[PDB]
């Protein structure tokens, strides 16, 4: 009496009919399991999400597979309960799809294990947590001039060649080393190469271990594109809740999840908001975003990569996803060809938690002295470049020298650089990066040869550095 | 030889002075550029649902 | 009475409706009274949405149309080879049959995450431009787009021809097509001798829509073929844009709700499905590879346009073609500023990775400053010899038509240029030097070239320099 | 039309020359009907099957082993805007292009065919002649040189060039205006009679111009003249 | 029986269609099986159409919908000060329930032409800025304009924070943001002791938007209740736009045709309705008054387009913030040169117009 | 009604003058943006010096905007108004800065203005 019946499919939407009161919630899952009964079908293995009650006991669902070979007739059955992934530890070191299965050659999760449910309410207002604290990576630069916030949303700008995936997997070992956190990734959109490349160098660097890979593959239905970065934050939201641990998760793109929320709405026939976007355009990204928040027992801080419609900042989307943004990263294929290997941006990478509220006045100061000095040195270069350096004056002369210290001095020798390099990796606390860009600035160190300052961690390495040289 | 390096200055004043005038007028007519594209997607879109819903 | 065949009652435009048909699958194939074929889309309450594979002006309301049983595929097989068939696996060259003795459906899943691996073999183009600053690896899917009367297509039909001496089989594919046209791009594969590892789908514009619909589906079910038994394939589509204008048509005459342009729902996932399906396959499924040159046509070059961000956004590189470009003597017109390939690196061998780097640093060096080409005429100790260097740079990259060069010489030539031995050659003469030099390389340098071609490295520069003093001392510059 | 042109193609072997006015009428009259008919909006408003409609109309007209239909199409492009749907599914049709410019039209310039827009694949040199296609790829640079000229000039005036690039304008504004030509039906509008240029005496002009036989000439004198010898004779009749 | 009772037919995107319900009143408060309120919008001629006022994920098709008696309406009174409730006035704070004795609709008529009177006292925001070039005054509606992260959420903070000696009881709406901002600014206030005299109405972008749209209506209908009993009030509304993005989401899950942005005809009317609800009363209604400041985010500093003219149209001058002034180190942006007030400097003291 | 035989043909020439030297100040816009007046010749650089000044002259002080501003309104007769911008159209005030034309009524205001400052 819980069976349900297909009775219209018009691409990746199917209707089905259910017997009088026994309708499925919204967002429930749906399941086809069909064998193939002669020679004129094929076998069925499809899952469907419940989006409207159309009435006369029709239900319109949204496939997450491909529907074809269905056939008006064949049984549904109700699961009476919306998609449901597996939770805990055994997700660690595992890869898995929308629906929460295993996507490598690892085997399948037991059946006994606890799963929870991919749509559920944001946290309510007294869970909250009521002081802003600042998240400590390690990453000079990132510390310095653009600190994060536990809780908060880092929107990532970059492209290829620039290093996004060795941020993000520094990042990853940073925080498990020294906060005890796992991280999630969610790859919404994925490109397959680019998905087995990103997972063969997680494996290569060792975080694997330590991490959650959860793909959305480019050539899934839109509903399934949808819906990934849901069961990442839910797999991220188990371990913010029970071992109130401090989680990182990394969307691969939201952009994508916004435009297959746009794919969908048309599919449903809702009638076009904004240029193209959905209606629900604001409701959706909200309901995404503020379950990633700091709680009384733990934090989720989320890295977005943005992509930006013809560069147009002011287009719905980006307008949207910005609304919630805390910080913001820029990566320079210029700082990547110079050989700044975290090839941060200092002057275009933005935060909102530096003001000496929160982090400091003497952080707040040593930062505004950094980014002037950069600034005034980023003038020079033309005048530079045509006349030559020895036609400037002394304090231009003063400054430029200066700044290409500081310049150096943001890079950083990483952990997982390390199976390239051969150096080890460092881990730079916030105290000990503002007190060496402090001895910079106060002209402590300049009569230092400048590469000393190349690829070094706290301000000692360098000095032991220099003096290896002579 | 005042001035000729006068004019050599002035010639340099100018032009930048000139090129920062451009940069913003571009700037300017980018904004105005992505506002009309927004607009005619906007209408474009509308007047097909439209038509496609009057059936 | 019985659920296997139905009644038409609404038919126009290339589609009709059927009553009854209720066992139908979706995406099944369906059969008229009069023979004409059809594919079932719509499975509504009470009647079928059918699209017409073929002549529809033979079908009034009211006749019988019977069920197949059969999802739609394709004939597949090496019997397909030098042949010319429509996205049905019909012969239209008439020759006669093709005797294919096997089948594999039109939509297949997409190989997983964990069969695939990374791509690292070279797929040689013969275009010395997109072998030096775009590379193409074997598994790759990278986009060619540009407006009208650009050179997508002798791009493609180069790439072809220069696949005669490696392992690989060709596919071409074309979408909304003269018929003409489409011959006579067979005439020339044949005339070079490309047609014996080529085979060609044809979909004219006066095919029906749905055909053209399907044919870069068939053309991929082809290739998987050879790619799942082991071997290396490329597919080329001539026309997405095409393809996804009669998807468009089909959902508009069904009634099915337009968004953006008109265009229905899934067309992001229609072109993900089929680009997806080019993959590098790991050795424990074999070392086979398939690799995509999707077509885009843009508008006055607006790649802003819906189709053109969804395939730019699919693919893993794209490739540019600017007209001005073009009219400005520089035939392969490559905008190499614009155009970019994620796969760098990975699909270029050694030797031609030691110096595309320089060859890039120089070209973009120079494609700034462009502005000072006439201010600054008299000397400078820097920019002239920039400038100086990118206009030979520009007149090196320059190729004829159906003319494409090996690796071994792409190689020697772009040394010859970046280590600066045409510094004092004027920029009328390069070519005639590049000419000269290659017919200089196969009579003397045949060990140097033997030494490239087996170790895919560099030669010793002491000795490839002696060769190219010796041939600069023989070269009359004019 | 096109069924009375098949039948002398295919009934007798005749070489049949199909002249077909403007085309967007036909796609223009399709997409009216369309609404009613009762089908749904596409892009531009046009009719969801214009492509298939097109392709449908423009595939019958082909040469064949039987005879050859050899077929010139007159066809509007609404508000000048090449984008258009209509434009731009016909250009997958034909051999030859032909681009009028509105702005050639308004300098005095006719047939103000834009010397870089069109296209032909005739234009080979295995087609043509190496001597020809030559001549036509110099052009073309040449033109395309001079656009790039009037950028610099708009600003700072003819004398900051160099002695080159004044000859390169000098010799493209001779180029420009000698490929203007008087229509035997423009007499109507000019009171000129119209000439006929065969094609060696257009490469020999051109070849001529190119290489400076003729550049002490005054430049009006090229506009409207045909042959190579009849600016000489403007120039004679104008003082020069 | 289908007087009083109703079962739901169609269920989608925060819309339900119901059956029955004979006696029920255009503007009723609706209850379903769950709990979840209900909005009665359209009374056709066999179903009516009901805006969810919640969770939708609850209602199934064949639910019973029941009549409630009421039109939407709000609690108010002086047990509502200090605490943060939703635009529906349950608690959110955890601290209890409220002990409110009567209530006030949230679709209330305008104070007429002869009610009111002219701005005469002035409104002291604290900020020298303002103070001295753009004057407030009681019952004035001043609109605050500028891009994302100019400081108009500080410059609304500061205000009420320092109204604590003048008799002003203060309400802060926030419609669209984000709850641990909202909790942020809460910690704020009661640091600085700003919760003796203030009610926080939110919404955040989470919470469906028939909330977002109905929450500034549920705070002017709560400051109406002290301004009709002859006191002073200040009320912010956070996001007008947020709360037009929402409106525009709504009908356009009604299927109404959209217009320029593809925002609703009656776009206009949603904000000039909610404005002119801030008055001056006279001496015979008992001289009090309402002070209305809402915030509209601004792209690019584009103050020509359709909301930002619409509520320009509206209010009685404009304080803008400027994006690039707030990079020059002068955080209080005020670009003196588009801000105006039509009816301040009446409403300012001796000294200072001196 | 802007017709010479219901105005007069004074008032209709120097409307006609007026909207002219308007019309080519602003067709200079855009050079003078890019570029500056630098590059102007001599009769454009006039037609900008006189065109500013009407431009200028074209504003008034209403009463109204006593509350506004404490400066008192002004009522200009038609008379008064065609004599001032025939006047300015003939040269009589290019001496006198621009900033003097600003929100005022007759010409006379114009003279007594520049006098509070220099002249
Ligand atoms: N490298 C080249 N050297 C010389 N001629 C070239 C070269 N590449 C292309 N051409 C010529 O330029 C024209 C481009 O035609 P092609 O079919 O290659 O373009 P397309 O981008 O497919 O455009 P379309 O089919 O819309 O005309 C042809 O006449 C071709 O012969
Ligand atoms: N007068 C001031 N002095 C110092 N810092 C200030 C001042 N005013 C605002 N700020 C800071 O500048 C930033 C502006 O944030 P605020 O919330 O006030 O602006 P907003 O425009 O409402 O922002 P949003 O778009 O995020 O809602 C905050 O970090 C705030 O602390
Ligand atoms: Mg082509
Ligand atoms: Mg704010």
């Amino acid at each position: 009496m819980t069976r349900g019946r297909v009775i219209q499919v018009m691409g990746p939407v199917v209707d089905v009919k259910f017997e009088n009161g026994h309708l499925p919630a919204i967002y429930n899952a749906l399941k086809i399991q069909h064998k193939a009964r002669n020679e004129n079908e094929v076998d069925i293995d499809l899952t469907l999400e419940v989006a409207l009650h159309l009435g006369d006991d029709t239900v319109r669902t949204i496939a997450m597979a491909s529907t074809d070979g269905l056939i008006r007739g064949m049984e549904v059955i109700d699961t009476g309960a919306p998609i449901s992934v597996p939770v805990g530890e055994v997700t660690l070191g595992r890869v898995f799809n929308v629906l929460g299965e295993p996507i490598d050659l690892e085997g399948d999760i037991p059946a006994d294990a606890r799963r929870d449910p991919i749509h559920r309410p944001a946290p309510k207002f007294e869970e909250l947590a009521t002081e802003v604290e600042i998240l400590e990576t390690g990453i000079k630069v990132v510390d310095l001039l653009a600190p994060y916030i536990k809780g908060g949303k880092i929107g990532l700008f970059g492209g290829a060649g620039v290093g996004k995936t060795v941020l993000i997997q520094e990042l990853i070992h940073n925080i498990a080393q020294e906060h005890g956190g796992i991280s999630v990734f969610a790859g919404v959109g994925e490109r397959t190469r680019e998905g087995n490349d990103l997972y063969h160098e997680m494996k290569d660097s060792g975080v694997i271990s330590k991490t959650a890979m959860v793909f959305g593959q480019m050539n899934e239905p839109p509903g399934a594109r949808m819906r990934v970065a849901l069961t990442g934050l839910t797999m991220a939201e188990y371990f913010r809740d029970e071992q109130g641990q401090d989680v990182l998760l990394f969307i691969d793109n939201i952009f994508r999840f916004t435009q297959a929320g746009s794919e969908v709405s048309a599919l449903l026939g809702r009638m076009p908001s904004a240029v193209g976007y959905q209606p629900t355009l604001a409701t959706e990204m909200g309901q995404l975003q503020e379950r990633i928040t700091s709680t009384a027992k733990g934090s989720i801080t989320s890295i977005q990569a943005i992509y930006v419609p013809a560069d147009d900042y002011t287009d719905p989307a980006p307008a949207t996803t910005f609304s919630h943004l805390d910080a913001t990263t820029n990566l320079e294929r210029k700082l990547a060809e110079m050989g700044i290997y975290p090839a941060v941006d200092p002057l275009a990478s933005t935060s909102r938690a530096l003001a000496p509220e929160i982090v400091g006045e003497e952080h707040y100061q040593v930062a505004r002295k950094v980014q002037q000095t950069l600034q005034r040195y980023k003038e020079l270069q033309d005048i530079i470049a045509i006349l030559g350096m020895d036609e400037l004056s002394d304090e231009d002369k003063l400054v430029v020298h200066r700044a290409r210290r500081i310049q150096f001095f943001l890079s950083q020798n990483f952990h997982v650089a390390e199976q390239f390099t051969g150096q080890p990796g460092s881990y730079v606390p916030v105290k000990e990066t503002v007190r060496g860009f402090k001895e910079i600035l106060e002209g402590k160190y300049d009569h230092l040869p400048e590469d000393a300052f190349r690829l070094v961690g706290r301000i000692e390495e360098v000095v032991e550095k220099a003096k290896a040289m002579g | 030889l005042d001035a000729k390096a006068s004019e050599h200055a002035a010639r340099m004043t100018a032009m930048k002075n000139a090129t920062d005038n451009a940069n913003e007028l571009i700037r300017t007519l980018t904004l105005s550029y992505n506002r009309a594209r927004q607009a005619a997607i906007t209408q474009e879109i509308t007047e097909i649902v439209a038509g496609a819903n009057a059936l | 009475q019985v659920s296997d065949v139905g009644t038409v009652i609404q038919v126009g435009d290339g589609i009709a409706r059927a009553h009854g048909l209720d066992n139908v699958m979706s995406g099944e194939l369906v059969e008229f009274a009069n023979g004409v074929m059809g594919m079932a889309l719509n499975l509504e309450e009470n009647n079928v949405g059918i699209v017409i594979l073929g002549p529809y002006t033979g079908i009034k309301e009211g006749d019988e149309v019977r069920r197949t049983g059969r999802i739609m595929e394709v004939p597949v097989g090496e019997a397909l080879i030098g042949r010319v068939v429509n996205p049905l696996g019909q012969p239209v060259d008439g020759l006669g049959p093709v005797e294919t003795t096997e089948t594999r459906p039109i939509e297949s899943p997409a190989p997983g995450v964990m069969d695939r691996r990374s791509v690292h073999e070279p797929l040689q183009t013969g275009i010395k431009a997109i072998d030096a600053l775009v590379p193409i690896g074997r598994g790759q899917r990278e986009l060619i787009i540009g407006d009208r009367q650009t050179g997508k297509t002798s791009v493609a039909i180069d790439t072809i021809i220069n696949q005669k001496d490696q392992n690989m089989i060709s596919i071409y594919v074309a979408i909304g097509q003269k018929e003409s046209t489409v011959r006579t791009v067979v005439e020339t594969l044949r005339k070079h001798g490309a047609l014996d590892y080529t085979i060609v789908v044809t979909a004219s514009a006066s095919q029906p829509a749905p055909l053209l619909f399907l044919a870069p589906y068939a053309g991929v079910a082809m290739g998987e073929y050879f790619m799942y038994k082991g071997k290396h394939v490329l597919v080329v589509y001539d026309d997405l844009s095409k393809q996804a204008a009669a998807y468009r048509e089909l959902s508009l005459l069904l009634r099915r709700p337009p968004g953006r342009e008109a265009y229905p729902g899934d067309i992001f996932y229609l072109h993900s499905r089929l680009l997806e399906r080019a993959a590098k396959l790991s050795d424990a499924k074999g070392g086979g590879s398939l690799t995509a040159l999707p077509f885009v046509e843009t508008q006055a070059g607006d790649i802003s346009a819906y189709i053109p961000t969804n395939v730019i956004s699919i693919t893993d590189g794209q490739i540019f073609l600017q007209s001005d470009l073009f009219f400005s003597g520089v035939r392969p017109a490559i905008n190499a500023g614009l155009s970019v390939s994620r796969v760098g690196g990975a699909a270029q061998i050694k030797a031609m990775k030691k110096v595309a780097g320089t060859l890039r640093l120089d070209l973009a060096a120079y494609r700034e400053l462009e502005a000072f080409a006439q201010f600054g005429s008299d000397l400078d100790k820097a920019t002239q010899a920039k400038l100086a260097r990118g206009a030979r740079t520009v007149e090196v990259l320059k190729q004829d038509l159906h003319q494409p060069i090996p690796v071994e010489k792409q190689v020697l030539i772009i040394y010859a240029l970046t280590r600066g031995f045409l510094d004092d050659i004027p920029v009328e003469d390069v070519r005639r030097f590049e000419k000269e030099f290659y017919l200089f390389l196969d009579q003397n340098g045949q060990h140097l070239l033997e030494h490239i071609r087996t170790t895919k490295d560099l030669p010793n520069e002491d000795d490839l320099n002696k060769a190219i003093e010796a041939f600069k001392k023989t070269f009359v510059v004019s | 039309g096109l069924t009375m042109a098949e039948y002398f193609r295919d009934e007798q072997g005749q070489d049949v020359l199909l002249f077909i006015d403007n085309i967007f009428r036909f796609t223009q009259a399709g997409s009216e009907v369309s609404a009613l008919l009762g089908r749904m909006p596409s892009a531009v408003g046009y009719q969801p099957t214009l492509a298939t409609e097109m392709g449908q109309l423009q595939e019958r007209i082909t040469s064949t082993a039987k005879g050859s239909i050899t077929s010139i199409q007159a066809i509007y492009v609404p508000a000048d805007d090449y984008t258009d749907p209509a434009p731009a599914t016909t250009f997958s049709h034909l051999d030859a292009t032909t681009n009028l410019e509105r702005k050639l039209a308004e300098m005095g310039i006719y047939p103000a065919v834009d010397p870089l827009a069109s296209t032909s694949r005739a234009l080979a040199p295995e087609i043509v002649g190496e001597e020809h296609y030559q001549v036509a790829r110099k052009v073309q640079q040449t033109l395309q040189r001079y656009k790039e000229l009037q950028d610099i000039i708009a600003i700072l005036g003819m004398d900051e060039l160099s002695d080159e690039d004044k000859l390169v304008v000098h010799r493209a504004r001779r180029i420009q205006f000698f490929l203007s030509q008087n229509f035997h039906v423009a007499e109507q509008f000019t009171g000129q009679p119209g000439s006929y240029v065969p094609v060696k005496e257009t490469v020999r002009g051109f070849k001529e111009i190119l290489e400076g036989k003729y550049d002490h000439l005054p430049e009006d004198a090229f506009r409207l003249v045909g042959r190579i010898e009849e600016v000489v004779e403007k120039a004679k009749a104008m003082g020069v």
